[PDB]
DNA sequence: GCCTATCGATGTATATATCTGACACGTGCCTGGAGACTAGGGAGTAATCCCCTTGGCGGTTAAAACGCGGGGGACAGCGCGTACGTGCGTTTAAGCGGTGCTAGAGCTGTCTACGACCAATTGAGCGGCCTCGGCACCGGGATTCTGAT
DNA sequence: ATCAGAATCCCGGTGCCGAGGCCGCTCAATTGGTCGTAGACAGCTCTAGCACCGCTTAAACGCACGTACGCGCTGTCCCCCGCGTTTTAACCGCCAAGGGGATTACTCCCTAGTCTCCAGGCACGTGTCAGATATATACATCGATAGGC
C-alpha cells in the first residue's frame, strides 16, 4: 500500500493553492447563506449576480488574511496546529471584536 | 483680536439638564468641543458621499438618517432615529 | 431662533452655516441641520450621563478628563464608535489578566 | 430513505474541506478540529457587518436590488476597499 | 493643438479631470493649474503598476495582463505595498509564502 | 447608456510603456477602479487642506502637499518631479 | 523587609492604572521630538502644546502596544514579554510588514 | 571628573525605568532585558511617521511653527485621532 | 546503527496540437471639452502689531543609575497518547443548462415647490473681568494586606 | 491560622485659582421677498432576476490506522526583580529678547460665468489569435527496505 508521511500532502496542497487564483468556497452554498443574513434586516431582497460574487471575494480575503495572522500565533507557541484560542487572539490584536 | 467659535455654552447647557449639581473642567470642555466636531465631520462627511452616489445634489433630512444608521452601532442608531425624527416633527408643526 | 422652535439646545443656524460654508453639498435642505443638531444633542447627552455617574462613583462634582475615559471604555456601544480615538490625560481601564495574579 | 430531509443550517454550506482549502492558501500546514465550529462564527459575524451596510445604501436609494456598488460602497465604509467590480 | 493633454505632454485627460474636480464638491474654485498636476500624478502611478505587471507577466509567459499578475506585482514592490495596504484585489491569489518551520529537514 | 471610464487612457499608457502587451477586461476594470481610487484619496485630501488653511480654492500647490502626504518615500519623490514637469510645460504653452 | 518577587510589580500596576498623567520625562522627550525634525526640514519651532500633544499620542501608542504584547506573551505559556513578542504584535496590526 | 561629557544619543532619554513604567500601565508584570533596546526602535520609527506629516502641513502653510493642529491633523491622517487639544 | 540507495510510485513539467473565447480595431455619432469673452473677489503683498518661543542660569530634589543577591521562570529534554492526517469507497449536491414569468431598474417628461440669494435688523454669543469654593493637599490615625512562624 | 510590618485608606484642616457669573458689544442669525432649478412623480420598455426541473460529475462524507504532533512532566540555569545608595538631570523659576504669528488695508489678476462650437470618445460590430485544455512525454522527487558501514 502507498501512503505518504502525514505532513507531506499538505505541503503539496499549499503549493497548489498559492498558484491557483479561483474561489475555494463554491458559488451555490455561499449564495444561499447571504440571503438568510439579510432577512433579519429586510424582507424581499433581490441580489445582482455580481453582488454575490463581490461579497465573496471580500469574504475570502478576510479569511485568508485571518488565516495568515492566526498561523504566526501558532508558530509563536512553538506549534503547527492552529487551535481556536489562536483566532480569538488574532482578532484581538487587529482590534476586531 | 481673534474671536474663535466653540461649543462651550451648548454642552454646559445640556449637562445641567441631566445633572444639575455637576461642574466640568475646562480640560474636559476641550474634549467635548473636539468630540462634537469629530462626530459632525464624520456624519456630514458621510452625508456628502450618500447624495453623490445617487447623483443628487441636496442633503435633505433623509441622508442624515441613512448616515446615522451607518456610523453609529446597533443600539445607539435606534435611539438617534427616534430622537431625530421627533425633532423635525416638532419643527415642522411649529412656526 | 430655530434651536427653540424644534425644542433643542444646539444652534441650528451655526450647524446650517457649517453645511454650506463647509462644502459638504451644493444644496443643503432645511430639514437636514435641524435633524443634525438633535443627533449631536442626544450623543452629547449620552456621554455626560455616563460621565457624571463616574463623578459620583468617585465623589466629585466636576468632570475631569479621567471620567470621560471611564464612561466610553466601560460602555459597549460607545466603545465601538470611538474604538480608535485616544483621549488625552485618560489612562486606561484597571484590568489584570488571570495568570498575572499571585497564587 | 426519504421521509423528511435534513435541510441543514446554511452555515454548514461553508463546508469542512472548503474551510480547509482556505487555510492551505493562508499558509497553514496542520489545522485543528475545533476550528470548523469557530470560523463559521467569524464569517457569520463578518457578513452581518457588511450586509447591514449593504441594505442601508439600498434602502436609501428606494430600490429592492443590492447591486455591485451597494457592496463596494459598503466595504469602503469599513476600510476594506475592493477593486475590479467597476467604479 | 486644442487638447490640453498634448499641451501638458500627457496621455490622461485634463478637461475630464477638471470637470471631475468641480462637480465633486471638493472646493469652490478649482484652480486651472491643479488638473495639469493631478493628471501627471495619476499617470506615474499607472506607469508604475503597468510596468511592474508586465515584468511578472513575462515570467509566466503570457501576452495579456491578468489580475494574478497585478496582485503579484503590487504585493512584491514594498513602495506599492504601503499604498495599497488594505485594498482587496479580485482574482488575486496570494504571494507564494511558506515559513521555514513547516518545511521538512 | 453612456458610462465614463478610463479604458482608453490606461491603454495608451500601456502601449507607451510595454508596447507589445495586451490586457484583459478584468484587469482593465481593476485599473479603472484604481485610477478613480487615487482620485478621492488625493482630492479628498487636497480639499481638506484648503479648508484648514482658511482658503477657498485648490491650486497646483495643494496637490503637491497632498501627494507627499499619501505616497511613500521613493514614490512621492518622483511624482512631484513628474508633476512639476507637467505644469511648467503647460504654463510655457 | 524583603518583599517577594511579584507583589511589588502588582502594586505598581494597581497604582499606575489608577493614575492618569505622563510617564515619560518631558525634557528628554522634547529633545527627541526636535531631533527628528532635522531629517525633514531644518530650523523649525515648536509650541509648548505641540510637544504635549505629541507625548499623549506617543504614550497612548506604547501602552496600547504593551497591552497587545502582554496578551501574546501570556498565550505562549510565559509571563515575560520579549522583543520577539513585539515584532509579532506589530506584524498582525499591519504596521510592520 | 570633567574633560568631556557623555552627551548620550537622545533616544536613551526615554529611560529604562520610564519604559518599565509604561509596561506596568499596560498590565505587564515581568519584563525582559532585551526589550529596552527594542522599544526605542519602535518609538523612533513611530515619531518619524507623525513628524513627517507634521512638517508637510506646516511647510504648506508657510510657517515655521508646528502648532497643536499640525499634529492633530497629522494624527487623523494616520487614523489615530486625538481629542482634548482643541478643534 | 547509519548513511546511502534505488526502487517504481505518484506527482508535476514540458511537449505540440487543436480550438473558443474575448481582445482589440473600425465605424458613426453625439456629448462635452475648447475658444472666447467679460466681471468680481479671493489671494497676494505690505505693513504694523505684540505674543511667545528660544535662550541659558540657578537651585533643588527626587528620579535615574549602579550593584548584588537570590529565586522564580525560561528553558530543554523526556514520555505519554490522542487527535490528528491519510486513503478508500460511497453518497450527495454543486454545476450546468434550461425552461417559466415579471418585478423592477432605468428611462424620459412634466412641473411645482424649495432653497439659494439678497437686504434689513437686533440679540444671541463672544471676550474680558471678576469672585468664590471644589479639590489638591498633608498628617495623622486607621486599616489591610504581606511575609514569616 | 496565627504573628508582626510596611504600605494604602481615610478624615480633616487648609487655600488656592479655576470655574461661574456678569456685563458689554458685534458679527451673524432671522425675517422677508424673489426665483429658477432640482427633484418628485408618473408613465413607459425590457433586461435580468427568481423559481422550479433535468443531469452529469465532481467534491464531500465517513470510516479506520496510526503516527507525529500536542502535552505535561522534571530538572536546571540564570536573568530577571528588589533593595540600598550615590548621582544627575529634570522641574521649576527667571531673565531677555525678537522672530514670527496674525492683524490690517489694498490691488489685481484669475477664475467662474454664459456662449458657441466641434471632434474626442463613446457604443457596437467584427474578425482572429491567445490562452484553454489535453494528452503525451519525460523527469523528477518520495518513501522503503536494502545494503554495507
Amino acid at each position: 500500500p502507498h501512503r505518504y508521511r502525514p505532513g507531506t500532502v499538505a505541503l503539496r496542497e499549499i503549493r497548489r493553492y498559492q498558484k491557483s487564483t479561483e474561489l475555494l468556497i463554491r458559488k451555490l452554498p455561499f449564495q444561499r447563506l447571504v440571503r438568510e443574513i439579510a432577512q433579519d434586516f429586510k424582507t424581499d431582497l433581490r441580489f445582482q449576480s455580481s453582488a454575490v460574487m463581490a461579497l465573496q471575494e471580500a469574504s475570502e480575503a478576510y479569511l485568508v488574511a485571518l488565516f495568515e495572522d492566526t498561523n504566526l500565533c501558532a508558530i509563536h507557541a512553538k506549534r503547527v496546529t492552529i487551535m481556536p484560542k489562536d483566532i480569538q487572539l488574532a482578532r484581538r490584536i487587529r482590534g476586531e471584536r | 483680536k481673534t474671536r474663535k467659535e466653540s461649543y462651550a455654552i451648548y454642552v454646559y447647557k445640556v449637562l445641567k439638564q441631566v445633572h444639575p449639581d455637576t461642574g466640568i473642567s475646562s480640560k474636559a470642555m476641550s474634549i467635548m468641543n473636539s468630540f462634537v466636531n469629530d462626530v459632525f465631520e464624520r456624519i456630514a462627511g458621510e452625508a456628502s458621499r450618500l447624495a453623490h452616489y445617487n447623483k443628487r445634489s441636496t442633503i435633505t433630512s433623509r441622508e442624515i438618517q441613512t448616515a446615522v444608521r451607518l456610523l453609529l452601532p446597533g443600539e445607539l442608531a435606534k435611539h438617534a432615529v427616534s430622537e431625530g425624527t421627533k425633532a423635525v416633527t416638532k419643527y415642522t408643526s411649529a412656526k | 431662533t430655530r434651536s427653540s422652535r424644534a425644542g433643542l439646545q444646539f444652534p441650528v443656524g451655526r450647524v446650517h452655516r457649517l453645511l454650506r460654508k463647509g462644502n459638504y453639498a451644493e444644496r443643503v435642505g432645511a430639514g437636514a441641520p435641524v435633524y443634525l443638531a438633535a443627533v449631536l444633542e442626544y450623543l452629547t447627552a449620552e456621554i455626560l450621563e455616563l460621565a457624571g455617574n463616574a463623578a459620583r462613583d468617585n465623589k466629585k462634582t466636576r468632570i475631569i478628563p479621567r471620567h470621560l475615559q471611564l464612561a466610553v471604555r466601560n460602555d459597549e456601544e460607545l466603545n465601538k464608535l470611538l474604538g480608535r480615538v485616544t483621549i488625552a490625560q485618560g489612562g486606561v481601564l484597571p484590568n489584570i489578566q488571570s495568570v498575572l495574579l499571585p497564587k | 430513505k426519504r421521509h423528511r430531509k435534513v435541510l441543514r443550517d446554511n452555515i454548514q454550506g461553508i463546508t469542512k474541506p472548503a474551510i480547509r482549502r482556505l487555510a492551505r492558501r493562508g499558509g497553514v500546514k496542520r489545522i485543528s478540529g475545533l476550528i470548523y465550529e469557530e470560523t463559521r462564527g467569524v464569517l457569520k459575524v463578518f457578513l452581518e457587518n457588511v450586509i447591514r451596510d449593504a441594505v442601508t445604501y439600498t434602502e436609501h436609494a428606494k430600490r429592492k436590488t443590492v447591486t455591485a456598488m451597494d457592496v463596494v460602497y459598503a466595504l469602503k465604509r469599513q476600510g476594506r476597499t475592493l477593486y475590479g467590480f467597476g467604479g
